[PDB]
């Protein structure tokens, strides 16, 4: 029904940032580098064609690959009765929810670097409780989260 | 004939069809018509009594990324209601692991077996069902279970309703009334030879002779 | 220890081909299209950077996306005692083997087209018995089969 | 001191170290040295008696894509020997599902519980072990189990050997002798206060006073 918050840690020039959200969001400022990295973090979390690749050594903050990248998004499911997107989410999620937490949901991203193979693997989790998340199931190249969200990217150039 | 009045009807339907009528053909035609017509995220569930019919329908329908359930009514509860939401209704101690010898004659012993023994229970008396009463118990104690069931399916196809216990009737009617999910029932009144497994023919006949929100058709082909 | 055979069905210009193999293999001929598609099938089976994408509509035989692509490779594990590559394979596989079939192993690829999403998903299986195969486990973008095989591709151009 | 003679030794080793010696430090140092030295596909297994020590060692070592087992000796068998290879030894009817109240006093009833009840068994007498005898039984009946164990690990680290039953000793010695896997044993002879759980201090003392292929060191720091 509603986007609420997003947290980003140890990703590019973000070290620990917490941003409140809504359905419509406008980002502006003079940095022009964090503004693009914000949308890249969103694409990594929700876009399968970007997440299809991994994380490089330059994707870690300060290029220190001994730290973990966390990106966590929060939703509000309060209008299940009046909304049909809440049903679209709830029909793919079954069991990861509890009744005491029937109005909040979490989608998380985690990455730890492999020094031997020089690769950063991305693993996704959801859950209602932030201290108990489980892997999103999937077969092959497809994910259960890919069945819900369609991310359309618009750019005048490229 | 009336086979064209069914595909054009959307809602609660009965089909009182005898042996040799072609129940599978009309069931598959209705399933395909419903799937083609609808453009939403919802799915369908087809529940049978044997794995043979389930596999036949699976083969006839084909392949899709839309999540439809085709299988036996015993697998329906295990896959959708019990295994995912057992711990949300009773507690975290109740296990969701099971691979079903250990039958008893009480309901409490069924929970005891499922918990301590970690295997799905059963009943010695074939006139009572443990699966379909536990499923209804879970549905009435978990809000997320009802939410998932409502958000997931928009129609459920049931065949051979004459060979149904009272618990199956209770669960299906709970889904039809409290959750507002459509039903499609097909059955032969004079094929209750499975009464040795606790079948109750009274349910189908009562539905035929008393239901007011059910559309009734008969096939003589 | 030894490659034995490979089967390819409904993939590009291959319809049903069965080829016996060894450790060293040379392919030659005048087709020049099947020769490249042979190596592409090998890359799809064993290369994660090629399998990372899916199958298009042009990857199906006769462009008939109602058929299933199967690629199956066979190995011989007879020299477990004298070979250290057999141990490299066996240490990642644990349970998919049986004692009655302790000398043969299978690695399979399957793809069915999705007409709604216009995507061909690839799912891998191994097993000792060809009538009982199970999915290769993995987390995120990584696979258990990626821990064993290293595919080096050489081409004078590109 | 002798702490430098251990890191330079590769093979079977004992470390008779008392309380306050720093067993964890030397264990982690040896593990890191072995991992850094070796460039093959093999791994190591660290078996303890508590989850606290397992987590401490896991945190100290760090992160790697190499598959090393760090945990309790009860989880070792379940994860490596029993769950994967139970059906290859006895048959396809024996289940690999379990979530472990239901303890008994016989081995056959333990198998019956595991099969019919679908839950891991136990013993009422603490002087006998069900897990570590079933594991050894499976190892001697499955060729693929032995093959995997040999192909997987090149060294196993064991701590607190004084609190070990006879079944644990039997399994570890089977691995050491029949499968030719190195062992690293650390234990305090005078810390058998856990004898209420069936601990047998005689095994560690016998190894110290009779072993000929074991290198022995003592730590006084």
């Amino acid at each position: 029904m509603k986007f609420s918050n997003i947290t980003i840690k140890n990703f590019r020039n973000f070290e620990k940032v917490n941003i409140n959200l809504d359905n419509k969001n406008v980002i502006f400022g003079m940095n022009d580098i964090g503004k693009t990295n914000f949308l890249y973090a969103l694409r990594f979390l929700l876009d399968k064609e970007i997440r299809k690749f991994g994380f490089n050594k330059s994707d870690y903050h300060k290029h220190d690959t001994s730290k973990k990248i966390e990106i966590i998004l929060t939703l509000d499911l309060s209008n299940y009765e009046k909304d049909e997107d809440t049903k679209k989410l709830i029909s793919v999620v079954k069991g990861a929810r509890t009744s005491a937490n029937a109005d909040v949901f979490y989608i998380a991203l985690e990455s730890k670097y492999d020094d031997k193979e020089l690769y950063g693997n991305i693993i996704l989790k959801w859950g209602s409780e932030l201290d108990n998340l489980i892997d999103i199931p999937g077969r092959g190249n497809i994910n259960a989260l890919d069945n819900v969200f369609k991310v359309i990217y618009i750019n005048p150039l490229v | 004939m009336s086979r064209e009045q069914i595909i054009k009807d959307g809602g609660n339907i009965l089909v009182t069809a005898g042996a040799g009528s072609g129940k599978t053909t009309i069931l598959v035609s209705k399933i395909e018509a419903d799937l083609k017509e609808n453009k939403t995220h919802y799915s369908i569930a087809a529940v049978t009594f044997t794995n043979k019919a389930a596999k036949e329908i699976e083969g006839r329908l084909g392949y899709s990324s839309r999540g439809n359930f085709i299988g036996t009514n015993d697998g329906f509860v295990e896959s959708e209601i019990i295994r995912p939401f057992i711990k949300d209704a009773f507690g975290n101690d109740y296990p969701d692991n099971f691979t079903a010898d250990n039958q008893f004659a009480s309901y409490d012993k069924g929970l005891q077996v499922l918990k301590y023994q970690n295997i799905l229970g059963t009943y010695s008396n074939p006139k009572k069902n443990f699966k379909f009463q536990l499923a209804l118990d879970i549905l009435k104690k978990s809000l997320v279970a009802r939410q998932y069931i409502f958000s997931k399916y928009f129609k459920i196809f049931i065949d051979e309703y004459q060979d149904s216990d009272k618990d199956m009737h209770n669960l299906f009617m709970y889904l039809k009334d409290q959750l507002k999910i459509k039903l499609f029932i097909v059955g032969d009144p004079k094929q209750s030879i499975y009464i040795w497994r606790g079948a109750e023919p009274e349910n189908f006949n009562g539905l035929i002779e008393n239901s007011t929100d059910f559309n009734k058709y008969h096939l003589t082909s």
